[PDB]
Parts: structure tokens; C-alpha cells; sequence
DNA sequence: TTTTTT
């Protein structure tokens, strides 16, 4: 358990949509780069056009995310509304995960509660027709391999429920080697519709889920078993 | 009118469907009749017999409370009491009857109005039931080990055969059997080899049905020999040290009468039916606290004198008095009996013994002439 | 083929009858619609539904409205939004999936209340305490005690007690492998929170419950 | 025609329920033929096994009135009895059923076939399971130092070996064992390093099993031997007393049948399956009432010569006459043996010895020139 | 001890 599984400050980005994987093992500057929190705020400020496209550097190396979900409903939503959505939204989120961190990760239930109601991240998209955001738990630290193997409670839940945030929860992005748009840039050359931060937080190293810093209030968990006892 | 009333009775009409004496209500499923008290079995019969009904009537069989309606329906029309194990020469299997006067085995529609209650739990298997066979050879060759059919051992071999046939028909008897014998003789080889054959027909006793008042409380060792066709009261303790009680010869008078009294626990049923051919597996001479004419008639003992052992007690056994024939020890015997692989050879043995011995009448008599405590009153 | 392009259609096995989900859509809008004889298993996300403004819409209790709804399918849920000015009414989901009291009551075995230990009974976690009971079950009470802390569409059916019953034996038949408790030896267990021994702090409430103290001394702790 | 039957035709192809032969029903969930009377949890293998239909047969498996009706139709269709723990080499854990032959492990589906009902208590690690670990080291430094391996205790090692081994197989043993030896020798050591390995399938009771008759009365003790493979009798009270009672022999033949006849209290049931090897932890020299060679056949004696003492009484120790070896006590051995740090490395020893040993067949043998009494009769 | 329970 040294130093460097309890830390890391490098950032691994893409700039093109559809990167072929020879480029991506080739590591060629045209395409992939890598970057530190105040690197990246000079290229986008540098570029108010460009794309990134955050993703993992090395899998089997480092596994080590935060919890990241995706949220697009294609319906506008007033204020108090939006409230109320994102009160049952995180109470059910937080319960869900934290039961199954608990029956087949071996963790300390009411550990995982605290430490996800207490900090986390929201974005929000510029767009007006569609209510769209990216909410990333600040201190609850695992493994990709638990994520994929959460897909399935996840989806379960999501078809499972009234509120419509919760509902449209894209189970979809939980694969091998994802990819998350950074907040600030744009999908493609074409759109004009990017995600901006939220108060309180200002610092652009809280919407990066490769980004690991275990701190005093920080909780980490993962499977026992491995994927392919799992039939 | 109603439909399901019409299903009701028509599977009154096939007469799968009886009611016993004691109360329960015996159902015909898998061609051997079985019965049930916490859990009825009529369900389960209707399910199975659903194939045998008209096309609309089959699909209405399905939910369960619709078969719960036929079972209450057919409940109401069972007002008159059935007596069972009437025929005494038949061997009820999971499968059919193995009729034994003349060897067949009927099944399904055929072994039906045997009204038979107990079973022996296994199917019966007609390609090992052939006389010619290596396991006939090996049970043969067993056989002749544990008692040698030579002139100085033919009435104890008649007498072994007898006792060993009698096991098969559902009759009631009227002798006691002593197993005697010295240590490692074959007497348990014998029990096991019976037990695999007959199977459920078979249970073992403690010693306690022989010394001890029968009538006072309950005794569920009474009470679990009712309609079982063998009893074995293995390892009887001896008399010489104090403090053992003797064998009440009250206790040998009342197990030969075709209704023993005894009751379970938690019950108040007094009459049991008494088909047990009772053997007693002992190791030394029996003694009684009274002796008569009621008694010396109603014992017979046989004698097994073959001693296997191992090549360390070669010369003691040899020397012995209680041995007439010294041979090896065989490992796998006790191991493969239990596996089941001279079950119908035996069971093959002992039908052709029945059939030779029992055909006209089935009867025991009784041989006093080999108890000295009995020789002393041959006065 | 399909099976590379996408796992999606517009109607998979496991839904319920069309004429059923719009049965469930038509008794959302309270008012009666107008141009029902449109609808089938086809073009049901395409033609607008021109609803009859008697009573005030059942969505935004507004007067009546300038255009008319129309539905859409979203992962196995009809959502309803209006056309036009999106604003002007809210946005109601039409669930499609199955039992409702079903998921109720996974979302109760959720939150962790209740577990199953290991010598066959059901502990709960009501008033702070662990307390469990063979003779008299309490999960009605913990479903009772716990509809406040669910969503408001839950809390309309937690009120009948054969509801409630249901929802306890869809509980009973989830807990499959069992738990152990009284894994801490020095920690005294309280009537109104569990005593810490090596700093003497005090824990009451939900941080005192990850120490599974079945076991209690009666009696309330007094500070003072 | 109908959709839950189907549902209950699919639970039952699969063979998840089972009846067994006393009328109660065994299902199959978390790798485990688990069984309750009281609570039936058909109902929740069919909510575990769920996800593996069809999406339109999923959804009619959530109203407790559709499960319950399932249920009620899958009662229906078990009509012929199935026997249980058949198989006498397979040693059952929690999370599955590890082989013998062999010394794979199985879980799942292929640990089911089997039909094991008993269990050891504990969950299968296979990463504790190796050959070289410090736990390994440790536990042979104990046992070379209970038991030396010198060439004057050569036979009496391996008899300890092979008795050790013995108690994982579910067959019928045939011999006692006499753990014969000085107080504070390390006997208790080899019970509780037992009692680690195999858990759940070891118990003990008193001494009365010996000295008491076992037909009169309830008997507790004897329902306790069901399917167990290890009992340990400690406690041996001394016989050189005045009025001591005396180890009888009746119990002695009684105790190594494959069935042993004694009833539980308020129950009937008199039947008892014998698959446990019987260990006596005595101090002294045992006395019998009566000794002959039906007793000769069913005794097995090892001997501790290794006495453990603190510095006080070293001389003391090192000067006596029944002692051959003395080393220094120890104090956290008991301390860590009850948190099972030597539970898989005596499990893994226990297995390799059982292969070495018994793996054509198993058979204990007897050695009746280890006492005394038992050489007098050498005439 | 069983019966009584339950
Ligand atoms: N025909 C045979 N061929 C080979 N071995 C045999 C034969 N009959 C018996 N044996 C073996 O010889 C021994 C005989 O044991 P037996 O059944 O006589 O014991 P027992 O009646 O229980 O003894 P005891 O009277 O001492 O309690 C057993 O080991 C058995 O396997
Ligand atoms: N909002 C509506 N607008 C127009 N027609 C409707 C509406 N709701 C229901 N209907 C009509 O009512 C019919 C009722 O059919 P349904 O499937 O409910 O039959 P049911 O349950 O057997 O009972 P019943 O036909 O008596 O109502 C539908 O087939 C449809 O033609
Ligand atoms: N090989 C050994 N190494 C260290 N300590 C031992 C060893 N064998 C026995 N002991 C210690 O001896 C003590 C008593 O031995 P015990 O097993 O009670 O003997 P007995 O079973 O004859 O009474 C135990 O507390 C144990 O710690
Ligand atoms: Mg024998």
C-alpha cells in the first residue's frame, strides 16, 4: 500500500471522439496528451474551441476512480421542482450503492453514506432545452472492475423508479475504458452547448473522476472476488 | 352441473381412492399404494391422474384451488371403511406385487386389488432376477461358507432356510429364533444380507421389548413393529453377572398373537398387528425366571459353527471347541453388502426356499431340544 | 445485425399489453381524450393526444392548455411533455416495469434496517436501538416508522395494513444469507446509543449503529 | 395452456427440491442443501432463481399470491422418496463439497449432485490451502513434539496418523480408540486442533454412553451421533475407586454397529446412522466387567509418552518413570487455537494422510496386545 | 419423563 496507490496528479486526455486504439497505445501528442490541474486550465483557456475527452491512462496499472454517474433528460425542469428531483435523487443513489458495497464488497455500510452525502460535485449543462450534468461523489474511492460490476444494480434501479433524474441515470458509460467529457469543452467542433461549474466548488480538480487523493475523510472498497468466478 | 363435481366423480369411479380402518386415506400413485396423515396425498394423486381425462377436462386441472375443490368434493363421498393387508403370500414393491406362489410379478392395474400398505421401497428389476449370474455364484458360495451343507449340519441348515424364508409372507407366527453362535460366526452378515434384501419390511429393536413390562406408558419400540414383516433384536447382554434382568417369559408368550398391545407417544392407538417372523441375534445361552409347557413350545434356536478369521488366529481358532470349520476373512464382503449387490439374487434364494418350503402352509415349529435349561425338563 | 447495433426496441417481452399502458396514461389525464381512436402499438410517439379542457389539467392545474401533449418512450417509461413552450407544463412518468409494493420494498431492504443473523431471527433498527424479536415480529413497525425517510409517491401506500404485509413478506423472501453480530468487545450498548470504552466518547444515532449490538442494558444514558 | 405451471415445471426439471425419506422437504440455495421445517424457503429460491427466465416470466414472480401459488403447485409433483449423504469420501463445507480422491474442491452445481446434508459450519478458502506457509511449520513442530517420530514410536505414529485421518470419511468405522495417557500429555491439544478442522462434525459428550445401558428411557446422547464422524469421550473418570462403575462391554459392541437402536426424548424415531469415529480420553488402565474375544476384535490403543511442564517441576518431570520425553509448556497455544490459525493447515494434513492411507478402502483394525487384561486370556 | 402445549 505505498505512495503512489495513494495518490495520483497526472491526467490522461483525449481530443477527438473515435481515437483508433492504435494511436492510443502509440501515445502520439496529436491526439492523447497528458496534464496536470493547472496545465489544463491554461489549454482550455488557451482554446475555447477545442475537445477533450478525460479517460483512464492504464488500466491494470491504476483502477483507482471516484463514483461518476451520467444524468440526460430531454425535458426542462423549473427551480423547486429541480429541488425536490435532486433531494430523492442522491437519497437513492447513496442507499443503493452503499447496500451493494456492503453485500458483495465486505465495507462498512453507514461509512459509505457519510462520506457520499456529505461532498459532492454537480455540473451544469448551458443548454436550455434538455436538464443534463455530471455529479461525481467527492470521497468515495474504487476500483473500474466494481464499477462494471455495480451495471447491473444500477440499471435495475433506474428502471425501478418515479423521479425523472433518477430514471434516466445512463447506465451505458459503466464499460471498459470509458470515456467522460471534461467540463468546459464542447462534443464536437459543430455544437455550442458545454458544461459549467456550480458553486461551491471552484477548483477544476473536483470534476475529475481519474484524479486520486485519499484524504482523511475518504472511504475505498472493492471485490473480494475477482470477474471471472462471477458467471 | 358443476364440472369440477364431475371430475370428483370420475376419480371416484377408477377406485384409486380408499379409506382405511384407522382413519387415513390410502391413494394409488405410481403402482404402489401410500398414504400420509400431516400432509394428505390426494392432490398429488389428482395431479398425476389428470393425463387419464377427457381434453376439457384436463386444462381445468391445473390451479390449485380448483384440485383443492375435487379433494374436498371427493372426501365427501368416502363414508365406508376398507380393511388392508388381507393376502398374506405377496410381496408389495415400489413398482408391483411380486406374487410367490408362482413367481410372477404383476404390475400396475393387474397388482391393485392386493390392497397392500407397506412397501418395500425399491422397484423391482426383472434382468438381475435371473437364477444365472456370478452374484448367484458368490451368495452361493457365501452361503455354503457360513453354514456347510454336509450330513452332520442338514436338519440346522433345513432349520436356517426355514427361519430365513419365513421373512417373506405377511403371516403371523408363533416361534422365537435364537442366532446362536461364537464371535465373528456370520450371524450380522446374515442380518444385512436380509435387510438389503426385503429392505423397508425389516427393523431392528432394542433388547428392551423382551425384559420389560410392555403395557405401562408408551413404548414406541412396540408400536414400530406394526405390519413389518422381520424383527431383530440384535446383541443380547448376558445373564452370568448380577444386575441383568432376565427374559420374561410373559414378554416371549405375548409376541406370538396376531395383536400385541403397545402405544406410541402422544397417542392413544392400543392394537398393533403382529406379521413379525422375531429374531434374536445372541452370543450366549438364554436364560428364563419360569419355564412350561407354554414356553418350551415356542422357541427354536440354530447353530452357526463357522469361524472366519484372519491368518494371526489361524492356530486359536483351530483349537477351539465352540469352531467346526476355520476359513479366511474377506474385506470387501462388508464393504459392497451395503451397496446393494446380492439384493435380487437373495431375494431370488429366498422365494425359491419359500415356494419349496411354505407352499401349502406357512408354519414354525419349535426344537427344545437344545436348551439344557429345557433338557433338564425332557424329564 | 441488430445484436451489434443496439439491445433496444420499441416494445421488448416483459412489458405490459399496449392497451394496458395507455389504460395507465388515460387515467393520468383526468379529462377525457379526444382523438383516442388514433392510438395503436405503432405511431403512439408520433400523434399528438388534443385533450378536453373541462376541468383544469391534472399536470399543471392550469385553465387549459394552447397545444396539445405527446408522449414518448425513454427506457422503458412513457414520459409526457407538451409541445410548444416546454415551460408551461411539467413533465409525469408512466412506470411500466411490474410490481410497484416489489420495489418498495427492495428500497426498504435497501437503506439496511433490516438483516437476518445468523441464528434465524430478523433484526430491525427502530428508535436507535437494535432491537429484535422472535414471538412478535416489528417489520410493519420499521415500514411504518422508516415511510419517512422514502419519496412521496411511496408514503400513500405504506398506510393499509395489507399493503404493509405485503411488503414484509416480499422482505422475508429477500434475505437469503445471514449476518453476524457483536463483532466489538469493548462497547457498551445503551437504551439510547452505544458508550465508547478507550476515549469515552458517546456515540448515539446512525454513527452508532455500524456496532451491531443486539444486546442492550435497559436503561438510558445520562450525560448530565 | 397455463404460464405458473410451466414456472413450477422449470423449478422442478432443474432438481432444486428434493423430499427426503422422514417427510421433509430440501432446497437448494447459497451452494448449501440447507432445510427448515418450520420455514419453508421454497419461496425464496424461486425469488433467487428468477433472473434466469424468460422476461415475460419474470414478471409474474413478484405478487407473494403468484410465489405462494407456485409453491403450492411444485408440492404436488414430488411423489417418490430420495436417501441422502450416500456418498462415504466427500467432506461437505459451507460454500461447497471438496473430494477426497483427488483433493479438488467443487461448488456450485457440480458440488450438488451429492447430496450432503451436514456441514461443517465454516466457508472453503482455497488461498489458506497450500503446502508451505509458517502455520504449516508450526503445526508439524506440535505434532513431531505429541507424537516423536523415532524408531521405537514408528507404528504407534502411524496409528495415530491413520485414527486422525479417519474421522473425514462417512463410512461405518468398526474399532474404539483409547487415547491412554498422563495428565497434561497433550490430548486435549489433538481435540481441539480436531475440533478446529472439522467443526461442525465433532462433538462430545459424557462418559455415561459406556457405563449405562442404552435402551431404558430417552437417550440424548444417542440422537447427537446422527451423521456426525467424530466423537470424543473425555472425562474418564478413574476405576480403582470404591464402587467405580465399570466400562460395560454390551455398550462397547453396541456403539460400532452401522445403526445403534435409542430414541431422543418426547420423539420415535429410533434409528441412528453410525458414521462416527469413537475417541476415549482416559488417564489410567480401564477395567471391563467381562472380557472375551468378542471384545478382542474392537480395540485400538495409542500411546503419549511426551510429558509438558514449567520449570517448576522439571526434575520432577525429567525423573518419573511414565514419561519418555519432557519439553517446556506453552501459554498462547490455547490462545491461538481458538482463533483457528492451524484450522486449513491440520485440514491439508488430515487430507494428505487420508489419501496415503485409505484410499483403496477403509478398515480400522484392532490391537489387542496393548493391555494387560487383555494378555492374560493369551492361554 | 410424558403430557400438555403451540
Ligand atoms: N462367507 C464369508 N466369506 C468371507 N468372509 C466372511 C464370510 N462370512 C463372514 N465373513 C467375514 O467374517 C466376519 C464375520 O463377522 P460376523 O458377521 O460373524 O460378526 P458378528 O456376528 O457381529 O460377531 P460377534 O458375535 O462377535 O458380535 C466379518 O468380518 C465378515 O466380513
Ligand atoms: N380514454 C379513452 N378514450 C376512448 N375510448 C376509451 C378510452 N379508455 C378506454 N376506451 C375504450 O374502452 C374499451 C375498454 O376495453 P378494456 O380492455 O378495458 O375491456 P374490459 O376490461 O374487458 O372491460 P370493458 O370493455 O367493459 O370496459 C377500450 O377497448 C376502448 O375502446
Ligand atoms: N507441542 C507443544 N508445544 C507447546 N506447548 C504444548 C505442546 N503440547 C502441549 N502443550 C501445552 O500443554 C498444555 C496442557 O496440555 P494438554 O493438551 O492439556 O494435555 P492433556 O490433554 O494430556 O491434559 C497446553 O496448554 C499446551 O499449551
Ligand atoms: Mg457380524
Amino acid at each position: 500500500m505505498d505512495a503512489a496507490i495513494r495518490g495520483n496528479d497526472v491526467i490522461f486526455v483525449l481530443k477527438t471522439i473515435g481515437v483508433p486504439s492504435a494511436c492510443r497505445q502509440n501515445e502520439d501528442p496529436r491526439f492523447v496528451e497528458a496534464f496536470k490541474c493547472d496545465e489544463l486550465e491554461r489549454y482550455i483557456d488557451n482554446n475555447p474551441e477545442c475537445t477533450l475527452f478525460e479517460s483512464l491512462r492504464d488500466e491494470e496499472a491504476y483502477s483507482i476512480v471516484r463514483i461518476f454517474m451520467d444524468v440526460d433528460l430531454d425535458a426542462c425542469l423549473d427551480e423547486i421542482d429541480y429541488l425536490t428531483a435532486i433531494q430523492d435523487f442522491i437519497i437513492e443513489v447513496s442507499n443503493c450503492v452503499a447496500r451493494f458495497a456492503f453485500t458483495e464488497c465486505g465495507a462498512i455500510h453507514e461509512n459509505v453514506i457519510k462520506s457520499m452525502r456529505s461532498n459532492f460535485s454537480l455540473t451544469k449543462s448551458t443548454n436550455r432545452d434538455k436538464t443534463s450534468f455530471h455529479i461525481i461523489f467527492l470521497d468515495t474511492y474504487t476500483t473500474m472492475d466494481t464499477l462494471i460490476a455495480m451495471k447491473r444494480t444500477l440499471l435495475e434501479l433506474s428502471r425501478s423508479s418515479e423521479n425523472p433524474l433518477t430514471r434516466s441515470i445512463d447506465t451505458a458509460v459503466y464499460r471498459r475504458k470509458t470515456t467522460l467529457r471534461v467540463v468546459g469543452t464542447r462534443k464536437n467542433p459543430n455544437c455550442d452547448t458545454i458544461h459549467v461549474m456550480q458553486p461551491p466548488h471552484d477548483n477544476i480538480e473536483d470534476y475529475l473522476f481519474t484524479y486520486v487523493d485519499m484524504n482523511n475523510n475518504s472511504y475505498y472498497f472493492s471485490l473480494q472476488r475477482r470477474l471471472e468466478d462471477l458467471v | 352441473g358443476n364440472k369440477l363435481f364431475n371430475i370428483a366423480q370420475r376419480i371416484l369411479d377408477t377406485n384409486s381412492v380408499l379409506l382405511t380402518e384407522r382413519g387415513d386415506h390410502i391413494v394409488w400413485i405410481n403402482n404402489s399404494w401410500k398414504f400420509n396423515s400431516e400432509e394428505p396425498l390426494i392432490t398429488k394423486l389428482i395431479l398425476s391422474i389428470r393425463h387419464q381425462l377427457p381434453k376439457e377436462y384436463s386444462s381445468e386441472l391445473l390451479c390449485p384451488r380448483k384440485r383443492k375443490t375435487v379433494e374436498a368434493n371427493i372426501r365427501d363421498m368416502l363414508v365406508d371403511s376398507v380393511e388392508t393387508d388381507t393376502y398374506p403370500d405377496k410381496l408389495p414393491f415400489k413398482n408391483g406385487v411380486l406374487d410367490l406362489v408362482d413367481g410372477m410379478f404383476y404390475s400396475g392395474d393387474d397388482a391393485k386389488k392386493y390392497t397392500c400398505t407397506v412397501s418395500t421401497g425399491f422397484k423391482f428389476d426383472d434382468t438381475k432376477f435371473v437364477e444365472d449370474s456370478p452374484e448367484m455364484e458368490e451368495l452361493m458360495n457365501i452361503i455354503n461358507d457360513i453354514q456347510p451343507l454336509t450330513d452332520e449340519n442338514k436338519k440346522n441348515r433345513e432349520l436356517y432356510e426355514k427361519t430365513l424364508s419365513s421373512c417373506l409372507c405377511g403371516a403371523t407366527k408363533g416361534c422365537l429364533t435364537f442366532f446362536f453362535g461364537e464371535t465373528a460366526t456370520g450371524k450380522s452378515t446374515t442380518k444385512r444380507l436380509l435387510k438389503s434384501a426385503i429392505g423397508d419390511l425389516f427393523v431392528e429393536t432394542g433388547q428392551t421389548i423382551l425384559t420389560d413390562v410392555l403395557d405401562k406408558g408408551p413404548n414406541p419400540f412396540i408400536a414400530n413393529m406394526h405390519l413389518k414383516r422381520s424383527v431383530f433384536c440384535s446383541e443380547l447382554p448376558d445373564f452370568a453377572c448380577s444386575g441383568s434382568k432376565k427374559i420374561r417369559s410373559d414378554n416371549i408368550k405375548k409376541l406370538t398373537e396376531p395383536c400385541v398391545i403397545g402405544r406410541p407417544c402422544f397417542s392413544n392407538k392400543i392394537n398393533n398387528r403382529n406379521h413379525a417372523t422375531i429374531i434374536i441375534d445372541t452370543n450366549y445361552k438364554p436364560v428364563f425366571d419360569r419355564i412350561d409347557n407354554a414356553l418350551m413350545r415356542r422357541i427354536a434356536v440354530v447353530r452357526f459353527r463357522t469361524h472366519f478369521s484372519q491368518p494371526s488366529g489361524r492356530e486359536a481358532a483351530e483349537n477351539n471347541d465352540a469352531y467346526d470349520k476355520v476359513k479366511l476373512l474377506d474385506e470387501g464382503l462388508d464393504g459392497k453388502i451395503q451397496n446393494n449387490r446380492y439384493r435380487f439374487a437373495f431375494l431370488y434364494l429366498l422365494v425359491k426356499w419359500y415356494k419349496k418350503y411354505h407352499i401349502p402352509i406357512m408354519k414354525l415349529y419349535p426344537t427344545p431340544e437344545e436348551i439344557p435349561d429345557f433338557a433338564f425338563y425332557l424329564k | 445485425r441488430l445484436e451489434d447495433l443496439v439491445p433496444d426496441k420499441l416494445w421488448e417481452p416483459g412489458f405490459i399489453s399496449f392497451e394496458d399502458a395507455i389504460k395507465r396514461v388515460s387515467k393520468i389525464f383526468i379529462n377525457s381524450i379526444i382523438n383516442f381512436n388514433d392510438l395503436d402499438e405503432n405511431n403512439f410517439t408520433t400523434v399528438p393526444l388534443v385533450i378536453d379542457y373541462v376541468t383544469p389539467c391534472a399536470l399543471c392545474k392550469k385553465r387549459s392548455h394552447k397545444h396539445p401533449h405527446q408522449l414518448s418512450l425513454e427506457n422503458g417509461a412513457i414520459r409526457i411533455y407538451k409541445t410548444g413552450n416546454p415551460h408551461s407544463c411539467k413533465v409525469k412518468i408512466v412506470p411500466l416495469d411490474g410490481n410497484k409494493l416489489f420495489n418498495i420494498a427492495q428500497r426498504i431492504l435497501d437503506t439496511n434496517s433490516v438483516l437476518l443473523t445468523e441464528r434465524g431471527d430478523h433484526i430491525v433498527w427502530i428508535n436507535n436501538s437494535w432491537k429484535f424479536n422472535s414471538e412478535e415480529p416489528l417489520i410493519t413497525k420499521l415500514i411504518l416508522s422508516i415511510r419517512h425517510q422514502l419519496p412521496k409517491e411511496y408514503s400513500s401506500e405504506l398506510l393499509c395494513p395489507r399493503k404493509r404485509k405485503t411488503v414484509e413478506a416480499n422482505i422475508r423472501d429477500m434475505l437469503v444469507d445471514s449476518v453476524e453480530t457483536d463483532t466489538y468487545p469493548d462497547k457498551l450498548p445503551f437504551k439510547n446509543g452505544v458508550l465508547d470504552l478507550v476515549d469515552g466518547m458517546f456515540y448515539s444515532g446512525d454513527d452508532a449503529k455500524k456496532y451491531t449490538c443486539t444486546v442492550s442494558t435497559g436503561f438510558k444514558f445520562d450525560d448530565t
